[PDB]
């Protein structure tokens, strides 16, 4: 298939890889998941463009629309582990092991 | 919470499981999914602790990467037919990355690392509805496209699930964990048989929800989290604990119980397709989630834990709790053997 | 193509006058300088408001994503559906001001 | 309740003004003559290529040529 | 005047529109007999061109069916030169 | 690592004793790189090296018990003469769980593994023989 | 070159995903999803998504990342070789892959691709006095009812639950 | 379970998003209109597994509409034997390969 | 698969309209309505035959009753045709509105000379019949034989015989 194809779902593994190998803060997890997100939207994005398939192309926007809805709710959870231990570490997010 | 946005965020929850049953189009599809996290996630930090937080963070990090894994496999759909409808996949790796997908969505094994820990974090209530109605959609979702799930995967998924779900449970004294590696090895038992026959993975998937509901039920109405006050409930009211007993007992696939109805209907459905040292695995591993059953059994019914001298306050106040169901789901989870071929009503 | 020369002229102006900023008074020896702000030495404390105030932000903007096909929009042929959902999704943007207004959302920065 | 609108005018004026304009484009639309007209302009604005028909003996309401007098006119456009 | 402009313009619309219309069949006419040329000018350079190929058939259609596609981008300007590639296929989008 | 068993399993038995001890190591040595990313992955070792170290002890385990499984089951077949017979396989479990005792350095998991993955083997070269389905494709 | 652009950009888009894998500080990995998002929108402008672009920058750009490095601006108190060394991986795999598809005209990493330019799979004809692209987003109000209230739903229980579970109480 | 309310009430609630060859504003065709049109006629009623064998040329012209592989694998074959064959030498391009003849309309 | 069949380039020579798009545009309304039947011939089998190698004749048509009408215009009005199409070419959107009286002059020397009538706002936009004399295609996507459909339910429903049939459950 198409050589641009290969980009854009090689730059959703390298963002995916990225979103499943924590550093340290969840801010960086938050735009792994967010690169993801827009990775998945030019390559909607690029087929229906290239199909000439004029009803989705609304589709994109709303993958947009709700995912950044989602991407809301993880800023303000980021927030509220924020207001516990003053940063956004991951390894602060442990008391669930017992 | 206020009542009327504690009801709207419920019945959004509810909207999102159906917009998932109901649709025909892969993008309605993850917008059901993407509005029950959005309306769940309130739900689960209803107390307002550091635990609901990291729970909820938990549950949104691998609902999310779910999400987006489902909406890859959505669009490489989209490249090799074209189409939007929601029925079988027409690439291997959209069915690869769909079936990850809602196996992490119902936290399947090896992505049930969430499951134990979101459960421990919530309230019993909040626990209820992670792990019954918030199976319901991914495993209609599974429903729709099993013509292109792969069957190496799928049962790879169900095993290690039925596997890690009978080992996580044997160590564990906490309620909401052990009702969370339940639902592991019980999720793996319904996916095993979702290419041979989807009616009994319908039936696994209600009497599963039905012996949930009454285990959680009566973890609400004790106000129970551990098995140590869990065992004080025989010195406080000892219905609860027959009924403990009798609904643990099902769980565990005992006959002539309710829970032995949809494990044997599995073996019955795989050994018509020639696999027979699966469903003997299978059985032999659920003796696991059998054994620390037992112990909860033991635990609780059938002997007498010492309790403390202040319970002699609580038995001056009846419970006035409201046990939504509580009667009915005991029946409904013990006595409905005779009745096995109802299921019928599910094809 | 046109736009990509544009572009790369502004920046490159842009950039010029950044290096020309940053650079023309380095030629200039003056001194080296020691030098040994309002909070002394403590922590930047979070405030939940202005946080609400960039989630409502980026809230409405979704609902603007939302109107922004209007223009187009009100060529159709199905008028009666369209003007519905349009004068539906500025009355759920009002609903969502209403219910942050009413909520005490909208305190402290009003 | 003209109290209540004379309290709310005296305090609130600008929510007044704002529920006021929504009523009124929420209603007004459906009380016009002129709504009738947006449909008819836009279904009569050819974006695409009127493809003909093929003639097989028995259409006397679809013209032969552009000019003939059968077919749909505008004039209540030309003259609105 | 908003009313009276815009009903006018709305007008002038339809009078730009059936001007495209009237001009289309010459244009289509047009673009059927280019596209065809286009498309036996690359079969015949593919037929002195694929001669030392092996078990090559020129003008071999790779779908199935006998009914007409509508040619690719690249089907047409795949053999001609790189400039007349670009203005065909990014001066729309890359136009001002 | 699908082509891992059927190159293992494509030789008959008792007939080419080289490259079936190879293919059982190479099988026990994926499998113990898998067991060694997942540990590393749940258990995060104090060091790079330290990781490593668990990589290749897991890894040289897991290879170690293949190629001996292989070896004494192909070196049965052959001085027994009886190729389709899973007291074969039997002596090569009994021999990798003898294998891995030694590499655990302990009696009592020798002798246990022995028996277990003896009758691991053993049932398993009875669903070669008899075509015993675990993945079992949906008929009915 | 200028018939490759497209695929360019897509090489700089793959580059800037290593830019914030990586994660060298969530104030930089912002940066790079930021000039990831601007060249990921160039690669849509250049098929004709001219709406769809101007959405990446308005609102993923313009509104959603705004509050990205707003929220981080509140966190991570203002002043790697795991950064170092994943960077220069990524960027090896990815001029690898460029090598290989460019030397062979094909490769495959998942699927097999093909090593032309991307301007080979157009269109060759026009869309009158319209965007076709314009017209199927304008019909969100003409076709796409049960999707504008689904939606509008959505962002109404986001805006209350954003505000049950920022509150703490 | 697929609950189909969309059938048992008569709504159309996403049917018209899902496929390329449903009712399109202004009548815009997609690119690949008519090969879908032809698979869904092909496989409509007769069942999925059924659809997999006996709609097969369909498909596979739908798909190569949709992506297009046959089409730009030969291109690949037609454009690298020609630059083969002018770096031997023994081919030249024509005029109207080359921009020199003033196109047609 | 077949080899696809393209027409000769002997096939495709046709003396060409070679005027630019504001000459186009400036004559477009007298162009639909004098050279409304052959266009529409084309154009009707251009959208029965989804193919333009069969739609080559009645396209040769078109471009020989274009000509017919520019060299109409040629003879005898070709000073309020050319005053017409350059302030026409002038507009960068090329707006019929900036050239009313150009306009005006150009079909007082048409409707004098040659008594074309311009068609007015609504005409040109219009769903003609057209009476053609070559056949309707019958499988114009070339469409092959379509499965047989699953044979249906028939037959009045009896019970179960014994029942559920589950082990030993006799209803
Ligand atoms: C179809 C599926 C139905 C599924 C269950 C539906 C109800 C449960 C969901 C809602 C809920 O929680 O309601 C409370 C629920 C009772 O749950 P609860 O709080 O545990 O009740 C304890 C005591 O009732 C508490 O006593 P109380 O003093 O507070 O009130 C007395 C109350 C007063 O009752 C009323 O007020 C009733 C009148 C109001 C109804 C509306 C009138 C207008 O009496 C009862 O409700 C008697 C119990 C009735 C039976 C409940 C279960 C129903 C059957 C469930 C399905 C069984 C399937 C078996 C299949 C087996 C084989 C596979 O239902 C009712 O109160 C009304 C039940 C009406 C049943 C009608 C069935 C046919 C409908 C058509
Ligand atoms: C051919 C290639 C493909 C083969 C099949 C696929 C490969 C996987 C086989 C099945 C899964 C086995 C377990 C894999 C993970 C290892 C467990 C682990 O992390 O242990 C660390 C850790 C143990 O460390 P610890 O708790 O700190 O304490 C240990 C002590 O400190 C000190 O401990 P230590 O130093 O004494 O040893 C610790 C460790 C070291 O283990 C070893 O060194 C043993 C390695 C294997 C030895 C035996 C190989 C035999 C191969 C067959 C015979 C060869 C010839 C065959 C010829 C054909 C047949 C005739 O032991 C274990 O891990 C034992 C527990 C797990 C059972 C392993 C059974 C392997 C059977 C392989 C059959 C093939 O355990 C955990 O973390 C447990 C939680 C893990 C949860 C997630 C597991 C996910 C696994 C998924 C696998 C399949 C993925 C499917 C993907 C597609 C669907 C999504
Ligand atoms: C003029 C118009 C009006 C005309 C009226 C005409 C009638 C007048 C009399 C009205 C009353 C009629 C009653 C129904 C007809 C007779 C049904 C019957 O006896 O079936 C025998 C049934 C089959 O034996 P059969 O000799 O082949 O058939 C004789 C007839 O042809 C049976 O006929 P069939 O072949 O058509 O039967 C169909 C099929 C025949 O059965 C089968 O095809 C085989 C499958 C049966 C179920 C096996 C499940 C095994 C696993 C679970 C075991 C649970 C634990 C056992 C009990 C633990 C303690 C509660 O039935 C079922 O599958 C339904 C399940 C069994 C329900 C039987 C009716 C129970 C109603 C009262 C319930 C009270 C609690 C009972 C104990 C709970 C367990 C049932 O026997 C058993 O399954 C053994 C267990 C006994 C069942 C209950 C017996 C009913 C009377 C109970 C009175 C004592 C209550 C003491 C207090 C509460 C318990 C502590
Ligand atoms: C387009 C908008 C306007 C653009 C900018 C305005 C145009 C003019 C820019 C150049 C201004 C003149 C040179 C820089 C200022 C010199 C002032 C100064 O400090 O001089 C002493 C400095 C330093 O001399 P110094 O050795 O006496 O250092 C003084 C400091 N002590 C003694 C403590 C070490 O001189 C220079 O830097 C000379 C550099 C070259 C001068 C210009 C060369 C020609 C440029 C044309
Ligand atoms: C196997 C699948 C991935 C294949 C590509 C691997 C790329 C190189 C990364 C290897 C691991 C390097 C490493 O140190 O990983 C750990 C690091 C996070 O660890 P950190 O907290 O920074 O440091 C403590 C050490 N545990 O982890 C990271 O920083 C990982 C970041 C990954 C970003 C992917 C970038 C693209 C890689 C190529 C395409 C895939
Ligand atoms: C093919 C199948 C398709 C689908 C079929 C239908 C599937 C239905 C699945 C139902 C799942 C229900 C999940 C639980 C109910 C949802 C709301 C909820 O959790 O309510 C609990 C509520 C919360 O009150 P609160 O005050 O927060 O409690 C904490 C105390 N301080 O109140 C309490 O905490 C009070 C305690 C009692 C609450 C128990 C409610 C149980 C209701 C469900 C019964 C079981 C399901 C129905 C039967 C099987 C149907 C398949
Ligand atoms: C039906 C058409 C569509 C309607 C929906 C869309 C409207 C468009 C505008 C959207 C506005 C969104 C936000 C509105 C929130 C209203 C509630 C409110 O603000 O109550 C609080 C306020 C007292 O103010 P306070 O709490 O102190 O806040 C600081 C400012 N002083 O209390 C007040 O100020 C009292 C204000 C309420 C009474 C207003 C009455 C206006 C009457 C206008 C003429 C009739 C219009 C009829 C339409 C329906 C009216 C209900
Ligand atoms: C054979 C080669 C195996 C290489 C990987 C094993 C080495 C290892 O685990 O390294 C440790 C590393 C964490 O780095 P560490 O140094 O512990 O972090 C503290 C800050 N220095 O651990 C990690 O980064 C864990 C993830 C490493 C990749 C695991 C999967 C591939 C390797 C195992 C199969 C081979
Ligand atoms: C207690 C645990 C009991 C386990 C009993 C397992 C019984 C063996 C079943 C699998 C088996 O060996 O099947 C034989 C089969 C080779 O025969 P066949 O089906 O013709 O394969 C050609 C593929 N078209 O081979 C296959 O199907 C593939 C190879 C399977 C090998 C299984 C053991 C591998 C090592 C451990 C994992």
């Amino acid at each position: 298939m198409s050589l641009v194809y290969m980009n854009i779902m090689m730059a959703f593994t390298v963002s995916l890889t990225g979103l499943l190998m924590y550093r340290s803060h969840l801010m960086s997890s938050l735009l792994c998941l967010e690169g993801m997100m827009l990775s998945l939207f030019i390559l909607a994005t690029l087929m229906i463009l290239n199909s000439h398939f004029t009803l989705a192309s609304m589709m994109p926007i709303i993958l947009l629309v709700f995912a950044a809805c989602e991407a809301a709710l993880g800023l303000s959870l980021l927030v509220m582990v924020s207001n516990t231990y003053g940063t956004d570490y991951v390894q602060n997010l442990n008391l669930l092991q017992c | 919470m206020n009542p009327i946005i504690l009801i709207i965020i419920l019945m959004t929850v509810m909207l999102g499981t159906i917009i998932v049953m109901i649709s025909t189009h892969w993008l309605l599809i993850w917008i059901g999914f993407e509005m029950n996290m959005l309306a769940i996630i309130p739900i689960m930090m209803k107390k307002h602790n550091p635990r609901a937080t990291e729970a909820s963070t938990k549950y949104f990090l691998t609902q999310s990467t779910a999400s987006m894994l489902l909406m890859m496999a959505i669009i490489i759909n989209l490249m090799f037919s074209g189409q939007w409808t929601v029925m079988k996949l027409f690439n291997p790796m959209a069915s690869m990355l769909m079936t990850m997908a809602l196996a992490m969505k119902l936290g399947m094994a090896p992505f049930h690392f969430w499951v134990p820990e979101v459960t421990q974090g919530i309230p019993l209530s909040s626990g209820l509805i992670l792990l019954t109605w918030q199976k319901l959609a991914p495993m209609s979702v599974l429903y729709q496209i099993l013509p292109s799930i792969n069957l190496d995967l799928i049962l790879t998924l169900s095993i290690l699930s039925i596997t890690i779900g009978g080992w996580g449970g044997l160590n564990q004294t906490q309620l909401r964990k052990i009702m969370a590696y339940s639902s592991i090895a019980h999720m793996g038992w319904m996916t095993a048989v979702l290419l041979y026959n989807p009616t009994m993975t319908l039936l696994n998937l209600i009497i599963y929800i039905i012996m949930t509901s009454t285990m959680f039920t009566l973890f609400m109405a004790n106000s129970t989290t551990t098995t140590l006050s869990l065992s004080h409930t025989w010195n406080k009211a000892p219905i609860m604990t027959i009924l403990v007993l009798i609904t643990l007992l099902s769980m565990g696939g005992l006959p002539p119980l309710s829970g032995f109805m949809p494990k044997w209907m599995i073996i019955q459905e795989m050994t018509k397709n020639d696999s027979i040292i699966l469903p003997t695995l299978m059985a032999i591993t659920a003796l696991l989630n059998l054994y620390f059953y037992m112990r909860l059994t033991y635990s609780t019914a059938l002997t007498m834990f010492p309790s403390t001298n202040n319970m002699k306050m609580k038995w001056q106040f009846p419970t006035t709790k409201r046990m939504t169901l509580l009667p009915t789901m005991t029946v409904l989870s013990t006595m409905l053997l005779p009745l096995t071929p109802i299921l019928s009503i599910l094809e | 193509m046109n736009l990509m020369i544009t572009l790369l002229t502004n920046f490159t102006l842009a950039t010029l006058l950044v290096t020309i900023a940053f650079w023309l008074p380095q030629l200039n020896v003056y001194s080296e300088k020691t030098s040994p702000d309002p909070m002394g030495s403590a922590r930047l404390p979070f405030s939940m408001k202005f946080f609400l105030v960039a989630i409502t932000f980026l809230l409405f903007d979704l609902e603007i994503a939302l109107l922004l096909p209007l223009p187009w929009a009100s060529q159709t042929t199905n008028l009666n559906t369209m003007l519905t959902m349009a004068l539906l999704l500025i009355f759920l943007l009002a609903v969502s001001l209403a219910y942050e207004w009413t909520q005490k959302g909208l305190e402290w920065t009003e | 309740v003209a109290a209540f609108l004379k309290n709310v005018w005296a305090k609130e004026p600008v929510l007044v003004a704002s529920f006021a304009i929504a009523g009124l484009a929420v209603i007004l639309p459906t009380l016009s003559p002129y709504t009738k007209y947006s449909l008819m302009i836009n279904r009569a604005t050819p974006y695409n290529y009127p493809v003909p028909l093929r003639d097989d003996g028995n259409m006397p309401d679809v013209p032969s040529h552009p000019q003939d007098p059968q077919g749909p006119s505008l004039e209540w456009l030309k003259r609105l | 005047s908003m009313m009276r402009w815009n009903r006018e313009r709305r007008r002038l619309q339809i009078e730009d529109f059936e001007a495209r219309i009237a001009l289309m069949p010459l244009l289509q006419a047009e673009k059927d007999r280019r596209v065809l040329q286009m498309l036996r000018e690359n079969l015949e350079e593919e037929a002195t061109i694929m001669k030392d190929v092996p078990g090559w058939k020129v003008g071999e259609s790779v779908f199935h069916t006998t009914r007409w596609v509508t040619p690719m981008m690249g089907e047409l300007y795949g053999l001609r030169t790189g400039e007349e590639i670009l203005s065909s296929t990014y001066g729309f989008i890359w136009y001002t | 690592a699908k082509t891992l068993l059927h190159q293992y399993w494509d030789i008959p038995e008792g007939t080419e004793c080289h490259r079936k001890t190879y293919a059982a190591t190479s099988i026990g040595g994926a499998s113990g790189l898998v067991v060694s990313a997942y540990s590393v992955a749940l258990k995060t070792p104090t060091s790079f090296l330290e990781g490593v170290a668990r990589t290749g002890r897991y890894t040289f385990t897991a290879a170690a018990i293949g190629a001996i499984f292989g070896l004494t089951s192909c070196i049965s077949a052959q001085v027994r003469e009886k190729p389709d017979d899973p007291l074969n396989y039997l002596i090569g479990g009994c021999a990798g769980g003898l294998t891995l005792g030694a590499r655990t350095r302990s009696y009592g998991i020798g002798a246990a593994a022995c028996a277990y993955m003896g009758l691991t083997a053993a049932l398993v070269k009875m669903g070669q023989l008899e075509g015993w389905k675990v993945f079992a494709e949906p008929k009915v | 070159m200028m018939t490759y652009i497209v695929f360019i950009l897509s090489i700089i888009f793959v580059m800037g995903f290593v830019g914030f894998s990586s994660k060298p500080s969530p104030i930089y990995g912002g940066l790079g999803l930021i000039v990831s998002g601007g060249v990921g929108c160039g690669i849509v402008l250049n098929f004709g998504g001219s709406f769809l672009g101007l959405m990446v920058f308005l609102i993923y750009l313009g509104g959603m990342m705004v509050v990205f490095g707003y929220t981080t601006a509140m966190a991570t108190e203002q002043y790697n070789k795991v950064v170092l060394g994943t960077f220069i991986t990524g960027l090896l795999m990815e001029f690898l892959m460029v090598y290989y598809v460019l030397k062979d005209k094909e490769v495959e990493i998942v699927f097999k691709f093909n090593g032309m330019g991307d301007w080979v799979i157009y269109d060759t004809g026009d869309s009158g006095f319209f965007s076709e692209e314009a017209m199927g987003i304008a019909a969100l109000y003409s076709y796409g009812t049960w999707l504008v209230i689904v939606t509008g739903w959505s962002l109404l229980i986001g805006v209350v639950v954003i505000m049950e579970i920022t509150r703490g109480n | 379970p697929f609950f189909d309310v969309q059938k048992k009430l008569g709504v159309d609630l996403d049917h018209w998003m899902t496929i390329q060859s449903a009712e399109q504003p202004h009548r815009i065709p997609a690119r690949c209109h008519a090969f879908e049109k032809e698979w869904i006629e092909c496989a409509h009623g007769i069942g999925s597994i059924r659809a997999e064998k006996e709609c097969k040329i369909e498909f596979e012209d739908f798909r190569e509409c949709l992506l297009r592989q046959k089409t730009m694998k030969r291109l690949n074959a037609i454009k690298r034997q020609r630059d083969k064959l002018i770096k031997e030498g023994k081919y030249t391009p024509p005029p109207h390969h080359s921009g020199q003849e003033d196109l047609r309309p | 698969p077949g080899i696809v069949e393209l027409p000769s380039l002997e096939d495709l020579k046709v003396q060409e309209v070679k005027v630019s798009s504001s000459v186009l545009k400036a004559a477009a309304h007298h162009y639909g309505a004098q050279c409304d039947k052959p266009n529409k011939e084309f154009m009707l089998c251009r959208w029965e035959e989804k193919d333009p190698r069969r739609c080559l004749e009645e396209g040769k048509l078109v471009n020989q009753c274009a000509l017919e009408f520019f060299r109409q215009i040629k003879r005898h009005c070709a000073e309020p045709f050319t005053e017409y199409w350059t302030c026409i070419d002038y507009s960068g959107l090329q707006l019929f509105r900036r050239c009313r009286k150009e306009q005006a002059q150009f079909d007082k020397c048409v409707l004098d000379k040659l008594g074309w009538v311009r068609p007015d706002l609504g005409e040109l936009s219009k769903v003609t019949k057209v009476k053609t004399d070559r056949p309707l295609p019958e499988n114009p996507y070339h469409s092959r034989a379509r499965p047989e459909p699953n044979p249906e339910v028939e037959g009045d429903l009896k019970p179960a015989r014994h029942g559920s049939r589950l082990f030993f459950w006799t209803m």
